[PDB]
């Protein structure tokens, strides 16, 4: 199966710095972007337009980095450079709750299962996690430098006995955490940049993280070990497993590579033309996610555009 | 005297012609260089290549007489020496200065980059000009490589060779690097070839 | 004009020569960093600094320039400078030698292999 | 500029002599960086951080609890 052209999505002014989609309507998408705001889009299955937004949110004042969607599709939350975050519905805009307290930016928000708490990791070198009502209710400290991006684990189990989440900073390590005794349980070394992007699989049990050199090295957070690294030569920016089928799919910088792990070689080296851009350096994705099917891939590019590739 | 062991071996007769050593400067021709030999036609002239194997025998006899070895200093500012005198920095103590020699190097004590040194060895006299003038502020020997048309103005020992060449350069400070650490001990056999490569000491041009 | 002073220059300069594996082609990363990693009394300095360093990474990627050295460039440029190649270029290949270069080496007395060629105006 | 009215006292002085009258102008210039009030140095002066330095780690280790 190749993925091909579908369309692009024109709907903002800056780099698409997150995507996000929710199993509740595979007709949904959201998209935080560089201009402050966040852009939720209707799709409708056709040729190159795929459809129209439906709510564009507003309130943020700095670069919205990261953007998230809930399981039931209307609640949405936005990590943002002003040093809070907001909750927002898909129904009418409508912030229900900021969340301040953060001394500096916020790179990554995540929202746990059945919509307990969601975590936080900032540019102050600490992971906040807050209830809904904005209180934080902990504090989580032990970063050198500060955080680039985290996440939580997805439990294959429906609740088995807890929850756990994982860290990625500039400092070529990665902290596996367990909110529910606010501890550390692993350090995960051997990275040699600074790490800018990390993704679990939906197993929940395989994790890839990946940095400035452009490495894509692999964990198993189950077993607490290291089984292999593989190379994309360029920097690479962000990270997407497929929920359904195993991929994993890479931002470079050159443009994406896809990844079938199981015999581990390339697939097709996704290289969209934009009509120009020769000069300078080409336009290339900074966020992407796999769709709740799994059969439609979206990236977002700085050209302000976010393109979709589905497999036929 | 010498333990006549020292003299011109067959094999680096042949690094010295296939380096092309022996073909010097044009017509013109300095009184100061006796070491002209057999002017060939198309105006050439032909460098006794056994009399630079004495000079090169006597001046690294001067570079092994100082006590400390990091006082040295090897100046090329030619574009085909910067890694003849870089590399000969490493083999010997030999503190060098490849590129602009920033003068006040040798006058001006509170320079950033003041060395005294108490010998300097440079590629090309006329090339290194601030070099050799310097060196005569401060009361100090000097050892050029030198054609038959270079000015040996305030110039000592003198090893002649064309510093037109490209292999020349590269051949006459490997061969100068060969001597001083044989007589000071980095080597122990006299007729060892040396085994790292003579290639070392050539410039690239990308 | 938009020319940038020395200091804005030098400020540059040092945070290249010092944080090659940090900050990227993108402003508003290096904004925020580079307010932090260096103690600039001014945010119109800050970002002008900021600026000239992006504008370096774009010079950086395309060839080496002038004046920069940083932790990944020395140690290149010596692993290029320890060429050791086996084709010995100095050996022989097969020497030529002219009429006047023959005399030179039976007059010295060593034996070695001459091709004598003719050379004349 | 700015730092001059921050980093620099000024007095002037009218002393009596018996052919006239002399003037006196002192101004002295502090160390700005024992300022202990307001700013700490100069607008145009940069401080650059100096890292700490670390060896690559070389293999891919797993440190646990
Ligand atoms: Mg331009």
């Amino acid at each position: 199966e190749v993925l091909v052209l579908r369309g692009t999505l024109e709907g903002h002014n800056g780099w698409v710095t997150s995507l996000a989609t929710s199993a509740g309507q595979p007709n949904l998408l959201l998209s935080a972007s560089r201009d402050k705001t966040l852009i939720s889009w209707k799709l409708t299955g056709d040729d190159q337009k795929f459809g129209v937004p439906v709510r564009s949110f507003k309130g943020h004042s700095h670069i919205v980095q990261d953007c998230t969607l809930t399981a039931d599709g209307a609640y949405a939350l936005s990590a943002s450079w002003d040093k809070t975050l907001r909750l927002w519905d898909v129904a009418t805009g409508e912030t229900y709750q900021r969340f301040v307290g953060h001394k500096s930016d916020v790179m990554s928000v995540d929202i746990d299962k059945k919509a307990s708490m969601i975590i936080s990791g900032s540019r102050d070198k600490t992971i906040k996690v807050w209830t809904i009502k904005g209180q934080c209710l902990a504090t989580l400290l032990g970063h050198n430098d500060w955080v680039s991006q985290v996440r939580v684990v997805p439990n294959e189990k429906a609740d088995d006995d807890s929850v756990t989440i994982i860290s990625a900073g500039n400092d070529k390590m990665v902290k596996a955490w367990n909110l529910n005794q606010f501890q550390i349980e692993a350090d995960f070394i051997g990275h040699n940049s600074n790490i800018n992007t990390l993704t679990a699989s939906p197993d929940g049990t395989l994790i890839a993280s990946a940095g400035k050199d452009g490495e894509i090295m692999l964990w198993n957070l189950a077993a607490k070990k290291a089984m292999y690294t593989l190379s994309a030569q360029d920097e690479v920016f962000s990270l997407a497993f497929s929920p359904n089928r195993y991929w994993l799919a890479a931002a470079t910088a050159t443009g994406i590579k896809v990844f079938s792990l199981d015999p581990q070689y390339l697939v097709d080296d996704l290289r969209p033309e934009f009509a120009g851009y020769s000069k300078a350096a080409e336009p290339h994705a900074v966020s992407l996610a796999w769709s709740a099917d799994g059969q439609t891939l979206f990236a977002g590019y700085t050209d302000n555009v976010i393109r979709v590739w589905q497999v036929m | 005297s010498l333990p006549a062991t020292f003299d011109l071996t067959p094999e680096d007769a042949q690094l010295l012609l296939a380096a092309n050593t022996h073909l010097g400067a044009r017509n013109v021709q300095v009184h100061q260089e006796p070491y002209v030999f057999n002017a060939r036609p198309d105006g050439v002239h032909v460098i006794n290549v056994g009399k630079t194997w004495e000079k090169l025998v006597l001046a690294a006899r001067i570079i092994a007489a100082i006590p400390n070895p990091e006082d040295v200093v090897a100046i090329s500012s030619r574009t085909f020496g910067q890694r003849a005198v870089l590399k000969f920095a490493a083999h010997t103590g030999a503190t060098p200065i490849a590129g602009r020699f920033t003068p006040g190097s040798f006058t001006n004590y509170i320079t950033r980059s003041f060395k005294e040194p108490r010998l300097v060895i440079v590629t090309d006299p006329r090339s290194d000009a601030q070099a050799i003038k310097e060196a005569s502020y401060v009361n100090i020997p000097v050892i050029a490589l030198t054609d038959l048309d270079s000015p040996s103005e305030f110039v000592d020992v003198a090893i002649p060779c064309n510093n037109r060449g490209k292999h020349s350069i590269g051949l006459i400070w490997y061969l100068l690097a060969r001597e001083v650490l044989r007589l000071r001990g980095a080597l122990v056999d006299r007729t060892q070839p040396w085994s790292i490569m003579p290639d070392l000491y050539f410039y690239r041009d990308p | 004009g938009r020319v940038r002073t020395k200091t804005v220059k030098r400020a540059s300069k040092a945070l290249i020569e010092r944080y090659y594996p940090k900050l990227t082609l993108d402003f508003q990363t290096n904004k925020r960093l580079c307010d932090e990693i260096a103690t600039i009394q001014s945010k119109r300095l800050r970002n002008k600094i900021a600026g000239y360093t992006t504008h370096l990474m774009k010079r950086i990627q395309k060839g080496p320039v002038r004046g920069i050295s940083f932790k990944l460039q020395e140690e290149e440029r010596e692993r290029k400078d320890q060429y050791v190649p086996e084709v010995s270029a100095l050996d022989l290949s097969r020497l030529n030698v002219d009429n006047q270069t023959s005399d030179l080496v039976k007059s010295l007395g060593l034996k070695l292999p001459l091709s004598v060629i003719n050379v004349s105006a | 500029g700015q730092p001059v009215n921050d980093f620099i006292d000024t007095a002037t002085r009218h002393v009596l002599m018996r052919q006239g009258v002399l003037g006196i102008k002192v101004k002295i210039m502090r160390d700005p960086a024992k300022s202990r009030t307001g700013p700490k140095a100069l607008p145009d002066a940069v401080t650059i951080i100096e890292p700490k330095e670390e060896e690559p780690i070389l293999a891919p280790s797993v440190k646990d609890y």
